[PDB]
């Protein structure tokens, strides 16, 4: 994916100051909860009937512990996102059978969750670019599948 | 369907919004043009730079719109008909470009109510606002 | 909506189809499962072997619901109440399905019907089903 | 993208009997009739409101006489989808700014074109093969854009 200078530099440093340990179970259930169908998935997961159940449960937290770290390595590798995630592709594509319509789902709650903690801060052209970097993920993790 | 608390929820999220709407109204659209290149081809003659007074306008026209379909909830086709027609059997606006704005509204209140943006709400937001798209593309269906 | 002219040729398919209408819709069930892996989950207990009589005897049961919508086209939320709680808050069937089931329903016919299937009908065809889905995924939004 | 050799087997020895110069143009005048906003993409072709006037339009039948060319080179490269499409990327991602769901519409449109033209030989063992081939290109045709 092409990020101009302004764009790279403005994910790198927004990303640096997420709490890493938070914000991708927040994007989780908030994924679980905006769009229930995907609850189906992770059924091993308990009750996931009310927001406050969903947002607490620790498997929702400590799996979205996992995803955030999933897009940490992609901003790391931007210029090898079917890299990094050629093994994420084969467990959500192969194994899972994950319509790549809910990656898209996930990478613009994951920007709403950024956009609450970031305020202002969080302004339209740094939207701009996190999208980019957001559909290079789900576009990787939708190869070598269907 | 909207349920009792979605409507509470949607209609307590534009009071608090108040006198701001018109202005999130321009900023999610400012939102969309430049996360979204695409959806820009649908306005031509438009000044799309930032402090655009023609976005700004267009950010009010939209915000009213969205009042209005919050007035009527159950009655929305008839309450937005030229709008659908407008939208669906004219411009053909790619019903993907409302899911996109629907996006960009969202992330517009989540970076100004951070507190109040909470999961219930952004549920009940997000309903509400594809409820609003499925009539905009009505005429497609 | 549905213009005039999309009733007509929706009404013309389904007088075409005839008694084979449960045998499509089960032919289209049969198509999704295949194709699209990810909507058997979705019945976990059902016999999904090709010539299944579970199968059979499902498709069956969405075709006359079909002919239902198809009877009632401006009346459809009244018309698939029970349907629609029933896939959208119970089963919470993925949005994305029915789009894959409808597309199946359109190849299946498109296989049966190749002199009949042209692409004002299949225009007419596809608005149908994406009325039949914005209701079934209703209770949603 | 990975096929069994029944599917291999299947998609090829349909493709040898397509007319290449009638169903691309079929596939794309489908298209533009059936989600006429895709119409928009297209202004240079002239009045397409009515079917009759898609179908027949010269340059609609000309252009997806391109398209149905770039699938059979993909049918060809099974095993290199990012490869042959690197280039239609660029053109539909930066340029065009085509969104991903539009062709995976497109790739929907030729499985019924498909299906219209062979009949029940169009089974559903030999839908669901090429449902695999045309989500691959519409993945590998998605990459590199955002
Ligand atoms: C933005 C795209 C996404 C990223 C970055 C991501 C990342 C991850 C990671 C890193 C794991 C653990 C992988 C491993 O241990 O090898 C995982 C597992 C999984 N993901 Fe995702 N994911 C994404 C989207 C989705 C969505 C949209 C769903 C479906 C609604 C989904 C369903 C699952 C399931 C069921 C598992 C395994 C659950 C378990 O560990 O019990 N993923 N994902
Ligand atoms: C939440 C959904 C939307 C609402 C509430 C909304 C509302 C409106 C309103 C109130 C108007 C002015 C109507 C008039 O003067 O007759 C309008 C016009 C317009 N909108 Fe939308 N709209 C929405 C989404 C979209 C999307 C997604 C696009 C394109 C990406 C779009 C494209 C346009 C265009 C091209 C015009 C005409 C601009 C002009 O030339 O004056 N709209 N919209
Ligand atoms: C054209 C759209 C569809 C129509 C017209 C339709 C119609 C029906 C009908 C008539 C029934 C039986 C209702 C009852 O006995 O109460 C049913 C049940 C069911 N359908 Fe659908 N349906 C459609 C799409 C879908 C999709 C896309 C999926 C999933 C990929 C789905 C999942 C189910 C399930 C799981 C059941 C329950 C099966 C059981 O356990 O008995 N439906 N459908
Ligand atoms: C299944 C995916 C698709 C394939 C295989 C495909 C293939 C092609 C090919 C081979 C060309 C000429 C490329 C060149 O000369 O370098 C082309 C051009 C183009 N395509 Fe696609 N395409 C696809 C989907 C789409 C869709 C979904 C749209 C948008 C609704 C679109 C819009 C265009 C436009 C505007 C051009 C240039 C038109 C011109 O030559 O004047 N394409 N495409």
């Amino acid at each position: 994916v092409h990020l101009t200078p302004e764009e790279k530099s403005a994910v790198t440093a927004l990303w640096g100051k997420v709490n890493v340990d938070e914000v991708g179970g927040e994007a989780l259930g908030r994924l679980l909860v905006v769009y229930p169908w995907t609850q189906r998935f992770f059924e091993s997961f308990g009750d996931l009937s009310t927001p406050d159940a969903v947002m607490g449960n620790p498997k929702v937290k400590a799996h979205g512990k996992k995803v955030l770290g999933a897009f940490s390595d992609g901003l790391a590798h931007l210029d090898n996102l079917k890299g990094t995630f050629a093994t994420l592709s084969e467990l959500h594509c192969d194994k899972l059978h994950v319509d790549p319509e809910n990656f898209r789902l996930l990478g613009n709650v994951l920007v709403c969750v950024l956009a609450h903690h970031f305020g202002k801060e969080f302004t339209p052209p740094v939207q701009a670019a996190y999208q980019k970097v957001v559909a290079g993920v789900a576009n990787a993790l939708a190869h070598k599948y269907h | 369907v909207l349920s009792p608390a979605d409507k509470t929820n949607v209609k307590a999220a534009w009071g608090k919004v108040g006198a701001h709407a018109g202005e999130y109204g321009a900023e999610a659209l400012e939102r969309m043009f430049l996360s979204f290149p695409t959806t820009k081809t649908y306005f031509p003659h438009f000044d799309l730079s930032h402090g655009s007074a023609q976005v700004k306008g267009h950010g009010k026209k939209v915000a009213d719109a969205l009042t209005n379909a919050v007035a009527h909830v159950d009655d929305m086709p008839n309450a937005l008909s030229a709008l659908s027609d407008l939208h669906a059997h004219k411009l053909r606006v790619d019903p993907v470009n409302f899911k996109l704005l629907s996006h960009c509204l969202l992330v517009t209140l989540a970076a100004h109510l951070p507190a109040e943006f909470t999961p219930a709400v952004h549920a009940s937001l997000d309903k509400f606002l594809a409820s609003v798209s499925t009539v905009l593309t009505s005429k497609y269906r």
